[PDB]
């Protein structure tokens, strides 16, 4: 009732790809570019970007 | 009295947050921000008469 | 604004021993008189 | 010999004035066997 | 670092030595545990030059 609109609500994001689980009771706000295989990624969305 | 504190992080850029210590003369602060530091950090002024 | 420092020395650190020190508590449990 | 509940600390015994030292932030005191054998009055800050 | 928080022990006392540091026995008490969360892995000190 406070957090849905009609348009849609997309704030309250969230991460998808990391590198290793998070510990307990740790904050990451890293928004880097994760490469997801082994090419280097150059800080641009792409294949595996 | 030259040591002043330290930094915390894995990183030490933008794209990772970091914590820093600082006791300057009253008070000590503590943050956790996005520090860019510089590749050789240190503190400001000494003193003047 | 900050500035870039290197060093003039030629010599790597040198090295120490903690004889005794570094004991810290290692939680917030209140204990007396005993042996943990 | 009633039951009491200081801080949440629950229990069954005798109270009575004590002439134990605290130190400032402590609550209770233990005995070589776990149990609680002093306690602050958290409203009058007496040791008893 | 264990679990979110960032935990400080120190012990302070005085001493008169040139170049040791001083043998003996030390205890150092609670200063601070601050809910940081963060990946610590590098660190470094902070100098008044
Ligand atoms: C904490 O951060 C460290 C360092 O950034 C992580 O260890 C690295 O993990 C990456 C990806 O798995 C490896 O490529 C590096 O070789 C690792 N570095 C070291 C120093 O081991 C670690 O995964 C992080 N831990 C958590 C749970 O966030
Ligand atoms: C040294 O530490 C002191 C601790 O008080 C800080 O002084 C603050 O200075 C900022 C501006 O940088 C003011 O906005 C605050 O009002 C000051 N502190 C207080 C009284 O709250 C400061 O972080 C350090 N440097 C200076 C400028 O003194
Ligand atoms: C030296 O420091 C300056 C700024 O202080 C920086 O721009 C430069 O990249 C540094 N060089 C190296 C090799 O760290
Ligand atoms: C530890 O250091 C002290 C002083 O630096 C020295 O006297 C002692 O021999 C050292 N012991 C060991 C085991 O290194
Ligand atoms: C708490 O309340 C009691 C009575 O309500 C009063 O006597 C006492 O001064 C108050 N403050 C403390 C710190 O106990």
């Amino acid at each position: 009732h406070i957090d849905a609109k009609e348009g849609g609500n997309f704030n309250y994001l969230y991460r998808l790809f990391r590198k290793a689980n998070l510990k307990p009771f740790e904050r990451d706000i890293s928004t880097e570019i994760y490469q997801a295989g082994s090419k280097p990624c150059n800080g641009q969305t792409g294949l595996n970007c | 009295n030259i040591i002043r504190g330290w930094i915390f992080g894995t990183t030490l850029d933008s794209k990772t947050q970091s914590l820093l210590i600082v006791n300057n003369a009253t008070n000590v602060v503590i943050k956790v921000c996005e520090f860019q530091f510089c590749n050789d950090p240190f503190l400001g002024v000494y003193y003047h008469k | 604004q900050c500035v870039n420092l290197t060093t003039r020395t030629q010599l790597p650190p040198a090295y120490t021993n903690s004889s005794t020190r570094g004991v810290y508590y290692p939680d917030k449990v209140f204990r007396s008189s005993v042996l943990h | 010999c009633v039951n009491f509940n200081f801080n949440g600390l629950t229990g069954t015994g005798v109270l009575t004035e004590s002439n134990k030292k605290f130190l400032p932030f402590q609550q209770f005191g233990r005995d070589i066997a776990d149990t609680t054998d002093a306690v602050r009055d958290p409203q009058t800050l007496e040791i008893l | 670092n264990i679990d979110g928080y960032f935990k400080i022990y120190s012990k302070h006392t005085p001493i008169n030595l040139v170049r040791d540091l001083p043998p003996g026995f030390s205890a150092l008490e609670p200063l601070v545990d601050l809910p940081i969360g963060i990946n610590i892995t590098r660190f470094q000190t902070l100098l008044a030059l």
